[PDB]
């Protein structure tokens, strides 16, 4: 599923992302679209074996565990393909957990590189939440 | 399987740093976030606090520099150390993982006068 | 600092009567509300997480609802060990942070 900037922007308010530990909806509508262009189905494998899945291209080696990587956490207790989902919730569920986990939202380079300390509320911006 | 285990001196004196000890049994303590949560009387529970499973500790604004939670690695269990307590202090400390799966038994820590 | 409300304080019933336990928030949350049962002597049990998951080997009796700033905790047919204190948490923002928590006990 490749959802729309506003969809999904009320799709993460309507899971709880709106103001999660300081991180305004924005960030999230950005990091997404970064790091999976709002593709649910957006996987990308590393050549260090490991793989990236999901809207949020959570990582294999240490938040969800598919049957391909050695050493896998799995410490959102998920396999990855539930990462891969048309509904977000497994992988908001994961997010959360990241963003806590002490790097905030550092967590992806997608969103340090191309949404960290820009204007993040435009995302959420021409929306209905 | 997994298991918490809390110890530690149930009772310590003023101006004195409160420790205790959270043994975990059947769960790696790298593979989980872990925290220290304090039901104070009438029922008023204080999420003091948290460990990463990489390392990263949150405190609650409440303690101010009087909280440092910290971990053993090798033994497989984590701490609360609480600087200078007070009456103020006293109460249920309880260790769980960050998802409110697993928890200690709980074991009251009273700072009376004497 | 995200402040909850639970009520009632207490809560009487007999066992069978179903109850409806609330939680408001001072602040929207979100979904990020968490339920906890609290027996005497005993420690909090997760019973509902992120306002309505259910958590393998909860009762099915249990169940969570609500969003934003007003959460409902439903317990169908209370038991006679459901009776215990009911706890409510946030872990929105940080700190986290839990309800001033609602007694449950036989009529």
């Amino acid at each position: 599923k490749v959802f729309g900037r506003c969809e999904l922007a009320a799709a993460m308010k309507r899971h709880g992302l709106d103001n999660y530990r300081g991180y305004s909806l924005g960030n999230w509508v950005c990091a997404a679209k970064f790091e999976s262009n709002f593709n649910t189905q957006a996987t990308n494998r590393n050549t260090d074996g490991s793989t990236d899945y999901g809207i949020l291209q959570i990582n294999s080696r240490w938040w969800c565990n598919d049957g391909r990587t050695p050493g896998s956490r799995n410490l959102c207790n998920i396999p990855c393909s539930a990462l891969l989902s048309s509904d977000i919730t497994a992988s908001v569920n994961c997010a959360k957990k990241i963003v806590s986990d002490g790097n905030g939202m550092n967590a992806w380079v997608a969103w340090r590189n191309r949404c960290k300390g820009t204007d993040v509320q435009a995302w959420i911006r021409g929306c209905r939440l | 399987d997994v298991q918490l285990q809390e110890s530690g001196p149930s009772l310590v004196k003023p101006s004195q740093t409160l420790s205790l000890t959270c043994s975990v049994t059947g769960d790696s303590i790298t593979s989980d976030a872990w925290s220290w949560i304090r039901k104070f009387p009438g029922n008023r529970l204080e999420y003091m606090g948290y460990v990463s499973a990489s390392g990263s500790t949150y405190y609650n604004p409440s303690l101010k520099s009087r909280i440092s939670i910290t971990r053993d690695t090798s033994k497989n269990q984590y701490y609360l150390d609480l600087n200078s307590v007070t009456t103020e202090d006293t109460a249920t400390y309880y260790c769980a993982n960050w998802d409110g799966d697993y928890w200690g038994q709980g074991t009251l820590v009273t700072v009376s006068a004497a | 600092d995200i402040v909850l409300t639970q009520s009632p304080a207490t809560l009487s019933v007999t066992p069978g009567n179903s109850v409806s336990l609330s939680c408001r928030a001072s602040q929207s949350i979100g979904n990020n509300l968490h339920w906890y049962q609290q027996k005497s002597h005993e420690s909090p049990r997760l019973l509902i997480k992120y306002a309505s998951q259910s958590i393998s080997g909860i009762p099915s009796r249990f169940s969570g609802s609500g969003s934003g700033t007003d959460f409902t905790l439903s317990i169908n047919s209370v038991e006679t060990e459901d009776f215990g204190m009911y706890f409510c948490q946030q872990s929105n923002s940080w700190p986290y942070t839990f309800g001033g928590g609602t007694k449950l006990e036989i009529k």
